[PDB]
């Protein structure tokens, strides 16, 4: 597991800045071709409830001890959406970036509904409640009494099961729920998500990750599953330009991913994405008609 | 407040009900002391004028349209004094007041009309429409025909018949009598003199009845609201006059008056189509439904402005404006589950779209920087949910949530008491939406809503600019420009729910600067080449366009 | 307050945690300033002493009974100025305070054992019991049994053992130490002379060890018991000293003391066999287990008096006191499978009695009528629920609830930020139980618990009368007499949950007239025939025994 990749992406978004994700990529060490880092929007190990740091070689070392959020959380498992504060963009993004940053990622259960936690009932039994599936007594997971629950569901008015739970989010396109299993149903067709290249394309906006990752590609394959990826994402809490120089890939289509709408080619010039607060784009770079 | 005559073009209002605001003195019922109490929060949301419904004297048989006292306010909402201690409470915060005023008709429980059927021969024997048939007007449809059997209701104490276009406690005033248009205008003075900065007019097409036509947009109605403008043209420079007309928009411009004289009717008519065009464009991912109705839409005299607002329904009569012969879309709102479910039912916004809050964010952002005046409804701001059981005016009138506590924190009376229940479901609940909540955070409904009416409050292309549609690539996107002359604004909105690229072509201000109007955050320069600008789904942007150095 | 040596025997005692009752300052945690604040309601409950349990300065990894400073409050509660503050406001009141003391043992961050570790040839080097080996005292037990597998830990700083009957972290003081006495001696001063009411102290009997024994209830401990009582008898007449003894009653009798000085070591003691003797009485819908608990309690001094409670467990070790010998009960509790679910756990009245209004009224009915005085927890009397997974402790600690706004009304702070969440089911919830939704109607449970203690304040034979036990025809239904010498009163009460008959030998008051007291009829006078009561499922009455004419 690579630790330290949440604690920087949270501080990322705190700063509105993208160097503290895209120093912790770049001074990551490269391992060996058999080899995957796993990936987790945590901040603590869940053994030892510790955040990962160095003294020596992480330059953000004392900064987290200086954001209020982090600070309150020290030794506390939390749930992302309490994590981000229930905001739904943020955790979009965040969920975008664990999608398509490399390694294999790890969902945790119920943050794709927006699932709470309970602090009170330990630093690990926080994130432990039991699977709100419907409205229903005891969120659906038990027909036994409430009193003989191992743990008691959530059941304030953010994220109680009378409110969050995966019946309520089946029905609409528009749910979290919804949203994750198509971001999830999209990674699964394009290969360079799990095993492609990384390549950070600075560009003149530090407010803005983006990246492009490609397959090596050989015998037998050519098609969108083995295309390059284009992901921009907007760390700002403001919309925000961004000018990529994409020469390298002049005449190639982006065509996002999810509602598959061509955009235009790339040429010599700097391509301008614009993206509001929070926002991210994912785009398959498709090779020109001849 | 000191006299400004285009105040109105400016302004952005805020609908209102006495009834649903604030109870400050525990009946269970709004009062206008409890308004009064809530001024420092209309202030600080950032609206310019309060629009109060119908607050007088009533039996309340049709939500308070049917008026027993034009002269006297409702006593459960307090009396005249209390009306004058909130116009003075919140002229001195520079908010101004309007309210609404039917015209047509009142309650027959109303003394005039008591008068006019017992007492035949005396003074108010001719205030009111009487017939010995039911036979005049025959070609006058019937507004609510699954309920009334006839426009004609025969008086059981004067036997003889009257007329009413709506229902049959509210007896039509004869405006063919000269005291019925005195005694009409003397009610509008009244109120001027006691300080309001105007009125909506309402049910006004149906003043005057002919046979041989519908008794509908009469000329000698028209003649009669001159009077009104004139009135206040003479006596009160500075106020209002709203028309409420639910007709096609070419039909509504008669309202405004004669044009040579620079409009000598209503101030103001509402733009009606507006929203269920808006819903259809959104349905479809499509412009053109909004293309379409604001391009067909013809020029109205200079001093005037629409009012428009996001609703599919008249308050009144609960009808969507449509035109048979002039509207492409006439069959299509029968086709859309979502148009289809909600008939002749007025719902809040959020319910509209399902709780979306992207969607929620669109609509509003169109509602402030598309032409005219914007009208929002109390409870949108936090994204309040409606109870449609309660009836299909009283759907939307429930107590404002103020806080998670008992009664939404709207009266500290006991919950049988209250006058209509809030919402108690997990989804629009007082427990998870209320003001108190959404206070905090910069990122609440609440907070954005405020912060799009600073931002618009410091553009006046938004209230008074022009509108230049400007086409492009895409037919999911809506990108238009608002100017008036030294401030430009460019406002872009995808209506499809996937992200979308569009290539506009800005060659005209070339050399300028887009400047993102929340964060502030300058874009590259405008050039010769297409100006590309990406959105993700149901989102918009809002630039200023900065001149060069 | 006035000095009143009697004033315990005729209290009734309101157990208050600080950190639960009020947060005035919005950090989430309740303080002195807001207990302070609440006694006005705590005045109309008409409670007499308040009891506080630990409010000093400690690191709370052992509720608060781990002290690291004896001579300081808990920051998050405010100083001892504060605590003067809240003790002037409740003497004003004619309220008193307790509060619990921990004499045995400090916590391992006191002072006096980091000097005693690190320094041991230095004056705090003998403060705590020291080893070079684990073996000395091999017959005390374990309390904690299943957390701690010894009473000696290793110290790797001073690399000696050092006893602790409680957790590890909670190290023994060594009261052969006459340093260590003086110490102790001058804590109780401290507060004193701040002008607390008096103290529970606990763990004493713990205080001594000796080989050959299992290092409880030692004549030394009793000594050291003799010399607080003295200090308080010479130097603060009036003040209370409460002993925290969770044994069998027999056992507890040595703790009032020397019965020829009347008493000479604690005023008071809890007898903890109560609660469980009273709850398999109602499931087993028979008398005897009270009767017989209370027939073989043996006298105690005159000027001494039993605390009573309805819990099940000892707040400290989370022990249900029991003897294998003298308890006939003892087989009996394990085959009840709600005592069983709930061993070892603090659980509040309601919840222990599934919300059964009736049994919640004869639970309290019987703790104010039967011999001692009696303690209420803060919560009961609105019916307040626990929530178990909190903790053993911490289940019946939760905010109390006193309005249906956001966290009860307990704070301003964010939620996330209380120390401990409110009740939110539906049962227990604060939305449906809290104090503002219960003080209007008559019959709710908070008024019903405020009648019960006025009506109990009017009659001095509860708090210090006789005990008769009448016996009688029914073994369902349990009947007494309380009569002190011009008050008498008879109580009875049906443990079954059908309705019962008794037929009472009360010939001895034959001519007296039972006045019922809450609607203060009378009941027919008492004759030579047996006089005949007829009650409801787990009902009761109280009758005032009222002379004749
Ligand atoms: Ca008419
Ligand atoms: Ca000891
Ligand atoms: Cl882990
Ligand atoms: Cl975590
Ligand atoms: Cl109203
Ligand atoms: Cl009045
Ligand atoms: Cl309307
Ligand atoms: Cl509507
Ligand atoms: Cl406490
Ligand atoms: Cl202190
Ligand atoms: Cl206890
Ligand atoms: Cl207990
Ligand atoms: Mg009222
Ligand atoms: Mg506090």
């Amino acid at each position: 597991f690579h630790f330290p990749l949440m604690p920087r992406i949270f501080m990322a978004v705190r700063r509105e800045s993208r160097f503290p994700i895209s120093e912790i990529l770049a001074q990551t060490p490269p391992i060996p071709d058999t080899a995957q880092w796993g990936i987790f929007l945590r901040n603590h190990d869940e053994l030892t409830l510790e955040m990962v740091t160095d003294e020596e070689r992480d330059y953000m070392y004392a900064e987290y001890a200086k954001d209020p959020r982090m600070k309150a959380n020290v030794g506390i498992r939390r749930r992302l959406a309490p994590l981000l504060e229930n905001d739904r963009n943020q955790i979009e993004l965040f969920t975008a970036l664990l999608l398509s940053l490399p390694g294999s990622p790890v969902l945790y259960y119920g943050d794709e509904i927006g699932m709470g936690d309970i602090i009170w009932l330990g630093d690990r039994d926080s994130v432990r409640t039991p699977m709100q599936w419907t409205p229903d007594r005891n969120a659906g997971f038990s027909k036994a009494t409430p009193g003989r629950l191992y743990l008691p569901p959530n059941q304030d008015a953010v994220y109680g099961y009378h409110s969050v739970n995966v019946e309520a989010q089946l029905d609409s396109s528009s749910s979290l729920l919804n949203w994750t299993r198509n971001m999830l149903a999209v990674r699964s067709r394009h290969d360079a998500f799990a095993v492609g290249t990384f390549r950070e394309l600075g560009g003149s906006n530090p407010s803005v990750l983006a990246y492009i990752r490609e397959v090596t590609r050989q015998q037998g394959d050519g098609g969108a599953k083995t295309d390059a990826v284009l992901c921009v994402n907007n760390l700002s809490r403001f919309p925000q330009p961004i000018e990529l120089n994409l020469q390298q890939w002049a005449g190639y289509i982006p065509v996002e991913m999810t509602g598959y709408v061509e955009f235009p080619s790339i040429g010599q010039l700097p391509y301008l994405l614009t993206l509001p607060g929070h926002g991210f784009y994912w785009f398959q770079l498709r090779e020109p008609d001849p | 407040l000191p006299t400004d005559t285009n105040w109105f073009k400016h302004a952005v209002f805020y609908e209102v009900l006495v009834r649903a605001f604030y109870d400050s003195n525990a009946d269970g019922i709004g009062d206008l002391r409890g308004l009064t109490e809530k001024l420092d929060y209309i202030k600080w949301l950032g609206v310019d004028c309060l629009w109060l419904p119908p607050f007088y004297d009533s039996p309340l048989r049709d939500g308070g349209y049917d008026i027993r006292d034009f002269y006297k306010v409702l006593p459960e909402f307090g009396t005249v004094d209390d009306f004058v201690t909130l116009l003075d409470a919140a002229h001195r915060r520079g908010i101004r007041i309007i309210t609404d005023l039917v015209m047509n008709h009142t309650s027959d429980q109303h003394e005039w009309f008591q008068e006019s059927r017992h007492n035949p021969d005396g003074p108010y024997g001719d205030f009111y429409v009487w017939s010995d048939t039911s036979d005049r007007y025959p070609d006058a449809r019937i507004i609510f025909v699954d309920t009334e059997e006839s426009n004609w209701t025969f008086d059981p104490v004067r036997r003889q018949f009257y007329w009413h276009r709506f229902f049959s406690h509210q007896p039509d005033l004869n405006y063919d009598n000269p005291a019925v248009q005195e005694a009409m205008l003397d009610v509008l003075r009244f109120w001027l003199d006691l300080g309001i900065d105007g009125f909506r007019l309402d049910a006004v097409p149906y003043l005057f009845e002919r046979e041989g036509t519908n008794c509908e947009n009469l000329p000698e109605t028209h003649a009669f609201l001159k009077r009104c403008r004139k009135a206040i043209d003479d006596e009160y420079p500075g106020r209002v006059l709203l028309a409420e007309a639910n007709q096609w928009p070419a039909d509504v411009v008669a309202y405004f008056g004669d044009p040579d004289t620079g409009g000598d009717e209503c101030h103001m008519a509402f733009h009606f189509p507006l929203m269920p065009r808006i819903f259809m464009a959104v349905r479809r991912e499509s412009r053109f439904p909004i293309s379409e109705i604001l391009a067909q839409t013809p020029p109205i005299p200079d001093t005037a402005q629409w009012g428009i607002f996001l609703r599919n329904h008249d308050e009144l009569t609960l009808e969507m404006v449509t035109d048979e012969e002039r509207d492409y879309m006439y069959a299509e709102y029968a086709k859309d589950p979502r148009m289809k479910a909600n008939v002749g039912i007025r719902r809040r916004l959020a319910p509209l779209l399902e709780n979306d809050r992207n969607q929620i964010e669109l609509f509003t952002a169109l509602l402030l920087s598309l032409p005219g005046s914007p009208v929002l409804y109390y409870g949108d701001e936090i994204g309040m949910g409606d109870i449609i059981w309660l009836g299909d005016r009283d759907s939307v009138r429930t107590p404002m949530q103020w806080t998670p506590d008992r009664n939404a924190g709207f009266s500290k009376a006991t919950p049988g008491r209250l006058y209509l229940p809030p919402n108690q479901d997990a989804v629009y609940g007082y427990h998870s939406v209320n003001v108190e909540a959404q206070l905090d955070s910069s990122s609440s409904l609440l907070n954005w809503t405020r912060n799009m009416l600073a931002v618009r409050s410091r553009h006046d292309a938004f209230a008074v600019g022009t509108f230049r549609e400007l086409g492009g690539s895409n037919p999911s996107v809506l990108a238009y420009i608002r100017e008036v002359t030294t401030d430009a604004v460019l406002c872009v909105n995808n209506l499809s729910r996937f992200p979308q690229p569009i290539e506009l072509n800005l060659q005209q201000w070339a050399g300028y600067i887009p400047v993102e109007m929340t964060g502030y955050v300058e874009f590259p320069s405008i050039g010769q080449l297409p100006y590309l600008l990406t959105l993700p789904g149901h989102g918009f942007y809002w630039f200023q366009l900065r001149e060069p150095d």
